[PDB]
């Protein structure tokens, strides 16, 4: 959804899309379905949008209900942005395979860098499954075959709460004791030595020295089990 | 005299209610500000995991990042030695951007955590603290703390990203990990083109990129950290008007 | 006649200020996810010798903003909150520093 | 005592040439002034029918020209409860302006005077003074009053402008009949790429444009408020060095 | 030796002031379409009693422009005339007062 309320010259005057095929209408979680077609770059291109030198062809859908395991101009992949010039001519295809069930209004599309979205026509597509079916495997140029929609999840979430409850210690060893009035007075009083003692004060170098250990070793770790 | 207390236990159950207050309420405004502040400058970088680079992820992070920690430092610990300065902040921002990485971009559009998670900015909040009070200096904090604020981000997320940089043959091209993550989960209003990570130079060599980029950065902080300082004495102020 | 109150009184009160502001640190943090922002000043105006002499500088920009002279000056704006932060205790700090000796 | 006058009536008869003299003197400076200012700013869209559109006009000129109102309120109304601030300034630039329209666009280059009339800003200039003179507050003046001189900017234009926007199929191209007068009249030294109309935009909705614009200027134009009265306050300083 | 000098005769000379302030008035209206500038910048320290103690700023804005530091600032500078009004008046008002009871 979402063209109605764009101009109706600048439809008209931009991006022509022809000869679509949809090869299905519904699918289930891990089946792939295939948008292809062709498109034309109008050469009376509108003033207020940015000749397409650097145009990007994605699809219209809210959030990766589909993931987008191939997408070409010309039979060229076209992960990147791409050069596409005034006057001419390109056919497509992207390779949309299922991932969250509903009803889908699929719209294949391209984003025009210093342009807007350029928005093709969208045809109803229904999922159905469970999404917990979704399997997304890639085998890397070491391989290893993982599965791309939870790989190094449990690395994230490790690293980040160990940090996370890093921190949390170091506010904790404090707000063990007095806070604010006590080392307000303290400090006012001409008494700030007073509130970081020795065991404070190095305490300190632990937290310090460890977050630079845990650093640089784990650092280290990290190179071998990805050479 | 006259007291506001009827026993000294109740002045020391009162001074520590007070604790909570203010940390509750230090804690969720510092939130807010240094989490909105760090949307609109470093935010881009910090929500997908393909646009975590060497050379401009390096740089923006740490120099938008130390703001509200040199700021809090500055009143915190010199009015109260309190040295938690840095890490309150880091606290709320995670806190912050995991709710609304987890429970949203994940739990409301379906992008996979592992897509979207975020910075990490902790190790720095504390050699950042630490180096305060010990030392107890701006100027060594800013010049030693700065670097270590730069120096260590990138070593501080490697361990979590690298997974993401081992290579794949995708259709005939050569794509990282995280290269896979963002074209297949569709950002529909967010195109390739938007992102800014590094694409190499005729004047340039390649790795090293990020330490290079690392260093510039902790140089830029301690710059950031004198400015934030200031910024942060000016910011606790008790004058009337 | 708020200017003469019972120190048993004034610090009653400085509680209910820091319900205010306590209230007006979640509303600032569903912001990031108005209204209290005049409740509390009013407040720490209204009813409490401290804030007499006519508004606080850094109260303020924790609640006009940006409107002083993007939307990261509502962002710097909360840092404000060390000024009342700052202010509060100074007169908590003054009114129990008996007390706690 | 002594005076400078030798009978009451006399000094009724000084206080009001005083009167005259200051009045000619304010409104011809200032003329000058907020005329000079206008023409650099605003100027351009000002000239010509075929730059009366719904985006840059409806913006540009109430910003542009609710500075001087300001300023001039600032001194007249709170040093002498003066009400014709923003009218003064509004009588003197239109004054200016239609003498240069008639006596040189037309008078000296032939340009038929519907095609260089001014715009209008008197509107905006009433309901400012009055909201100003009761109220008596520079801040509801700003809020209310600056939302005032953007939003009534395009209705008090319209009813002289819309003949001018009736198409025509003229050659095979579908014109206005401002777009006609811009193709006929020949500009020489003002061809049609300098014209800053709108055009249209992937990422816009067509009309509403004219609403749209008239508040965005109706918000900048307080805040151009609440600085042009400070400026003006500046302004009206009887300091010496 | 013009401090000291006859009520009436002061106010025929800020009579005078004005028959400079309006010329250069008109002056400033044909530019829009500086001499005189210094024959009224003149008068008001040379034969005034009210503008001796040194220059006046906002007159001098009338007269330097942005020469203090586009054209707008010549534009800008117009409103200076506001401050000498505002003298001009005041010093008027303090010579008239009495005599409009
Ligand atoms: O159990 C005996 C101790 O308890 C009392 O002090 C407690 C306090 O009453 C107790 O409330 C306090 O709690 C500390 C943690 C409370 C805040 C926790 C954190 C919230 C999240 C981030 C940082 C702070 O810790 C102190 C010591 O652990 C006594 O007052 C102490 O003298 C005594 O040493
Ligand atoms: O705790 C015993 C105290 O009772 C009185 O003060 C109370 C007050 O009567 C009492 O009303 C008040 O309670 C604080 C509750 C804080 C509200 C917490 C949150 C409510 C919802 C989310 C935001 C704020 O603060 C004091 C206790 O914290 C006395 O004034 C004190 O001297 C005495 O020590
Ligand atoms: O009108 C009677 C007055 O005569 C004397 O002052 C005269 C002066 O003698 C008289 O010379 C002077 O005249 C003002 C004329 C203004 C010149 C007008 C324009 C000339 C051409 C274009 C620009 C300026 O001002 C006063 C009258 O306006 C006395 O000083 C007054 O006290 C007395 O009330
Ligand atoms: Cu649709």
């Amino acid at each position: 959804h979402g063209e109605k309320s764009q101009a109706a010259f600048m439809r008209m005057r931009t991006i022509h899309w022809f000869d679509l095929n949809w090869s299905k209408d519904q699918v289930s979680v891990n089946e792939t379905m295939s948008i292809s077609g062709k498109f034309h770059v109008f050469a009376g291109w509108p003033e207020t949008v940015d000749k397409p030198e650097v145009a990007f062809l994605n699809i219209g859908i809210p959030g990766p209900v589909f993931i987008r395991a191939g997408s070409w101009i010309g039979g060229q992949l076209v992960p990147r942005s791409v050069s596409l010039e005034l006057g001419e001519t390109y056919e497509f295809k992207v390779l949309l395979k299922a991932r969250r069930p509903g009803d889908w209004h699929v719209h294949t599309m391209m984003n025009v860098q210093g342009g807007g979205p350029i928005i093709g026509p969208g045809k109803w597509v229904t999922i159905t499954g469970s999404m917990g079916d979704f399997k997304n495997p890639i085998t890397t140029l070491t391989g290893e075959t993982i599965d791309l929609e939870t790989y190094a999840l449990d690395g994230v979430y490790g690293w980040h709460l160990f940090w996370y409850l890093l921190g949390v210690a170091w506010m904790v060893y404090w707000c063990r004791k007095p806070v604010f009035i006590p080392r307000r007075i303290a400090v006012d009083a001409g008494k700030a030595d007073s509130l970081i003692t020795p065991t404070d004060k190095k305490v300190g170098m632990a937290f310090a020295a460890g977050t630079l250990a845990i650093v640089a070793v784990s650092m280290g770790q990290a190179n071998e089990k990805y050479p | 005299s006259q007291s506001a207390v009827r026993s000294r236990a109740e002045a020391v159950k009162v001074s520590r209610t007070f604790d909570y207050m203010i940390l509750f309420t230090v804690f969720f405004v510092v939130l807010g500000g240094y989490h909105i502040h760090y949307m609109l400058t470093g935010g881009d970088w910090d929500f997908w995991t393909d646009w975590k680079d060497r050379r401009l992820w390096v740089t923006v992070a740490p120099i938008v990042s130390i703001t509200f920690p040199a700021a809090v430092q500055a009143v915190l610990w010199w009015r109260y030695r309190i040295a938690w300065g840095a890490t309150l902040c880091v606290l709320g921002l995670l806190l912050g951007e995991w709710i609304n990485r987890y429970f949203n971009f994940w739990g409301w559009t379906y992008f996979p955590v592992n897509f979207v998670f975020p910075s990490n900015l902790m190790p720095g909040a504390i050699v950042l603290d630490v180096i305060l009070m010990l030392s107890n200096s701006m100027t060594l904090t800013a010049v030693v703390g700065g670097l270590a604020w730069g120096l260590l981000f990138y070593p501080g997320n490697w361990p979590i990203i690298a997974p993401l940089h081992v290579p794949v043959e995708y259709n005939g091209m050569m794509m990282t990990l995280a290269d896979l993550q963002g074209y297949h989960y569709v950002r529909t209003g967010t195109p390739e083109y938007i992102r800014m990570v590094e694409k190499g130079t005729l004047r340039t060599f390649g790795k090293d990129v990020a330490p290079v980029s690392a260093f510039f950065s902790g140089f830029v902080s301690i710059l950031i950290y004198f400015l934030w300082h200031f910024f942060g004495s000016w910011f606790g102020s008790e004058k009337f008007v | 006649k708020v200017m003469s109150i019972t120190p048993r009184e004034e610090l009653r009160r400085h509680f209910t200020h820091w319900t205010w502001l306590m209230m007006y640190g979640i509303a600032i943090y569903f912001g990031a996810s108005i209204i209290t922002g005049g409740a509390s000043f009013l407040y720490a105006k209204t009813r409490l010798p401290t804030y007499q002499q006519g508004l606080s500088l850094q109260y303020l920009v924790v609640v006009v903003g940006p409107f002083m002279i993007g939307f990261v000056f509502f962002g710097w704006s909360a840092l404000g909150v060390l000024g009342v932060i700052n202010i509060e205790l100074g007169a908590l700090s003054k009114l129990l520093k008996k007390d706690l000796a």
